[PDB]
């Protein structure tokens, strides 16, 4: 275990004897993490990195049907709860009974707006985030019943209603603009085969303007580079085949600098704290950059590993991000939630599975039962589901209007 | 008459006389509900009534007061926020009182997207940015890294052209926490949109300012990322004195950032036909190994790539 090695203590923060809110908060985190790493030594047991599959599964299978009023704050994010859960069960290799699947399909139909796109719940106005979640959820289910839920002609219209002259997209009508909208749109339009010639005109250029002096990408031009936005920006560009519009090298340097030398997990932005969900947003960028640089015929790229420490990340996730009761989380001391369960698991899978053409190289830390089903780095749903959904929708022609 | 949702004497809408005419519309979750939330009595009550007024598009003062309760129960419900802006215009509400409202909710939920977008829409409507920089500064006084607060600040400054005092504000916050990356970002935003970094005096002022910071807190990555960021433009090799000046902190202020910066300068010298190419290459390859093997192992795969890539190029 990398994290448990003795020389690893050398990775602790060096505040140069100048304390600020930043160094103080990081230190608190490192101290908490260190206690977790050393728990084994202090209890004289052999470290046993085990993914609590059954704990995680009861939590999920249950949340998929009903939730306490503690989830009232997600009343406008229901298609998200479906995606997060169905995707977590998918990584965990747990099946969806044809009865549950049909129920999820029927619910998402209620969330679908008559004007295209999906709302965060039955009767809510359509928004791009739940539209992305709804389509992803339906593709995880992958039945003809699921595919047929999506009204493709209205969806295209919807995307056009948000398209802006500068290339960006609004998240919803009368709403805000940021890099997320470009990705939600490129993700749902590509999976459903509704991309018209001018739909993403200028979008690649707009996303490129979000890349800043740091190498990463901000929500809108001028903003601080962030992991969630950077994933959305790069993944959207990969979908549009315009990754080259970014300075891939400065981006590669920014994302790899986000892995915490001590904790092993990723931070969202420079000088902030590590967080489990970034196991996917940040680490998920490496497979994307791999594919892109390799598309440029990069000869120096590894043939077995991603350009981040797969071992340290898997260790942070397994030792620090699991809730004994089931479910995953931000960091020790934080509460579990379905968002973190989806992304900690998603980041673990990215961390375990490597691939580059003919090359395939896994790295499963702890017990081999830890290995999860693979996830597609662009869509974050099983690779099979992507191939399956795109092939299906390719039977359909692009709505002409 | 705003009966607070938190008021000890708050009564359910279904128990309210002034609402007795309208029939609450419950949520259609389907016969076989999934990810179904077991709402509390209050939540369920306010939303069933919200659904009723929205469904009949009732643009009343009572509906307007109700959206406030529905927003407080779930500030992320963007459908409610939308209907609220519909009512703000129909009822011709005092938008200044609404600014006071949004000022309060943002203080309570400074990380909510809807609350900030609403404030933006209000500032656009009133074409009045007079309270903005001060309000935002109060949010940043509580969380100096609030992404939404910084985004809003950037939107106000660019939109209404309020650039004059931002570099000073930036200097203020950098003193408080020189490791606040949001502030280093704001510094670059202000400079690039005012003087630009081509002005040699500015560039010089910025590079020297940054170097003094690196001297005081050598392991602060922000200052290093900013130094690389503003010079990276023209190419690090374009600045001959810099390599020497960093090689000098090699024993004193020597973090793995200095090492990594040196490999960066080297990478650019090689690409720009530098003298002593074989020599320079080995140094850069030496540093890549020290980093991969010893100084920055978490990034071993990255530094190895840099190693390979560098050979593949200037072999
Ligand atoms: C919707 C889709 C498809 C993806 C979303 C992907 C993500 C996580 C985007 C991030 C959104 C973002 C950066 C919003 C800005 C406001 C905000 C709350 C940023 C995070 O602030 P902190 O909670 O302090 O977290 P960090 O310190 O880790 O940045
Ligand atoms: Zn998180």
């Amino acid at each position: 275990l990398y994290s448990l090695r003795p020389e690893h203590a050398r990775e602790r923060l060096q505040d140069d004897s100048v304390e600020t809110v930043t160094s103080i908060e990081q230190a608190k985190v490192e101290e908490k993490i260190q206690e977790v790493f050393s728990s084994y030594k202090f209890n004289h047991l052999v470290p046993r990195l085990v993914l609590q599959r059954e704990k995680h599964f009861h939590y999920l299978k249950r949340g998929l049907r009903q939730l306490t009023d503690a989830y009232e704050c997600l009343d406008a994010s229901r298609p998200w709860l479906c995606y997060w859960i169905l995707h977590s069960l998918e990584l965990l290799d747990e099946p969806i009974p044809q009865i549950v699947a049909t129920d999820v399909c029927q619910f998402l139909e209620l969330c679908q707006s008559p004007d295209g796109g999906f709302g965060g719940g039955p009767g809510q106005y359509p928004h791009l985030a739940p539209t992305y979640a709804a389509v992803n959820a339906l593709c995880i289910i992958g039945t003809e019943e699921a595919y047929n839920v999506i009204n493709r002609e209205k969806l295209l219209q919807y995307l056009y209603s948000l398209k802006q002259p500068d290339g960006s997209f609004l998240m919803h009508v009368g709403g805000e603009v940021d890099v997320r909208s470009a990705y939600c749109a490129a993700s749902v339009a590509s999976l459903t085969n509704i991309i018209t010639p001018d739909l993403f005109e200028g979008t690649a250029e707009w996303i490129a303007r979000c890349q800043n002096w740091e190498g990463g990408i901000g929500g809108v031009p001028g903003m601080e580079a962030h992991g969630g936005y950077t994933f959305c920006g790069l993944a959207a560009l990969v979908i549009l085949k315009k990754e080259r519009s970014l300075n891939l090298k400065s981006l590669l340097q920014w994302v790899t600098s986000r892995q915490m030398r001590f904790e092993g997990g990723f931070q969202g932005r420079c000088n902030k704290l590590v967080d489990g969900c970034y196991s996917f947003w940040q680490a998920g960028l490496l497979p994307l950059l791999h594919r892109a640089l390799h598309a440029q015929g990069d000869p120096a790229l590894s043939m077995s590993h991603w350009m981040f420490h797969q071992q340290a990340l898997q260790e942070y996730i397994l030792m620090c991000c699991q809730c004994p009761a089931g479910g995953l989380l931000d960091k020790p001391g934080k509460s579990r939630d379905f968002y973190h369960t989806c992304y900690c698991l998603s980041g673990l899978s990215i961390a375990q599975h490597f691939g580059s053409g003919a090359m395939l190289h896994d790295v499963v830390m702890g017990v081999p039962e830890n290995v999860l089903q693979p996830t597609h780095p662009v869509y974050n749903i099983g690779p099979d589901k992507v191939i399956q959904a795109t092939t299906h929708f390719l039977q359909k022609p692009v709505p002409g209007f | 008459g705003f009966l607070s949702l938190d008021s000890p004497t708050y009564v359910l809408y279904r128990d309210r006389a002034e609402w007795a005419d309208i029939d609450p519309v419950p949520q259609n979750d389907g016969p076989s509900p999934v990810v179904q939330i077991i709402y509390s009595e209050k939540f369920r009550d306010v939303y069933d009534y919200f659904r009723a007024v929205l469904q009949r598009d009732e643009r009343s003062e009572r509906a307007f007061k109700l959206t406030r309760d529905a927003i407080e129960l779930n500030a992320a419900n963007y459908t409610v926020w939308h209907f609220r802006r519909v009512l703000l215009r129909s009822l011709q509400k005092d938008l200044q009182e609404e600014m006071n409202y949004i000022t309060a909710i943002i203080e309570e939920q400074p990380k909510n997207y809807q609350v900030w977008h609403h404030r933006r829409v209000l500032v656009e409507w009133l074409k009045d940015p007079s309270q903005e920089l001060e309000f935002i500064a109060d949010i940043l006084n509580q969380d100096a890294k609030n992404y939404h607060a910084w985004q809003h600040r950037q939107w106000v400054i660019q939109e209404f052209r309020l650039w004059d005092n931002e570099l000073q504000y930036v200097d203020q916050l950098l003193k408080e926490d020189v490791r606040n990356n949001s502030v280093w970002n704001q510094r670059h935003f202000v400079i690039s949109n005012t003087t630009g970094y081509s002005d040699r005096a500015v560039l010089e002022r910025e590079v020297q300012y940054t170097l003094e910071m690196i001297k005081l807190v050598p392991h602060n990555e922000s200052a290093w990322n900013y130094l690389k960021g503003i010079l990276q433009d023209r190419g690090l090799s374009r600045y001959p004195n810099l390599l020497n000046q960093l090689l000098d902190l090699q024993p004193s202020h020597s973090s793995p950032y200095l090492i990594a910066f040196l490999v960066d300068i080297y990478e650019d010298m090689l690409e720009n036909q530098c003298d002593n190419k074989e020599d320079i290459l080995n140094k850069a390859l030496e540093l890549c190994e020290i980093l991969a093997k010893e100084k920055d192992t978490i990034r071993k795969e990255y530094w190895r790539y840099i190693g390979r890539s560098l050979q593949s190029k200037h072999s």
